[PDB]
């Protein structure tokens, strides 16, 4: 699950599409396959 | 090009950037100025 999730800020007329492969080296992972288990994906300090 | 720190072009210009070992399209990890904490530098002992 690298690069999976992405953030992509819209401004008035342009964009700036970040990625979590360009952030995190963490990575949760699938398992704990037993269900229900929620995950997290942060980002550190997006200054845009 | 900018005075912006986190900005450091990504897969940069003419050079292809693969070494011949790293065998991806994503070299990136440039974002996130701030790292996590670390328990290996010179404040290890008081953090653990």
């Amino acid at each position: 699950s690298s690069d999976d999730i992405s953030m992509e800020i819209e401004l008035n007329s342009t964009k700036f599409e970040t990625i979590t492969g360009s952030d995190v080296g963490l990575r949760p992972p699938l398992y704990p396959t037993v269900s229900r288990e929620t995950l997290a994906f942060p980002f550190g300090k997006l200054s845009i | 090009t900018d005075n912006n720190p986190e900005g450091w072009t990504l897969d940069k210009s003419v050079n292809n950037g693969t070494f011949a070992g790293l065998a991806e399209n994503g070299v990136t990890g440039l974002l996130q100025s701030g790292e996590p904490m670390d328990f290996s530098g010179a404040n290890a002992l008081y953090f653990w």
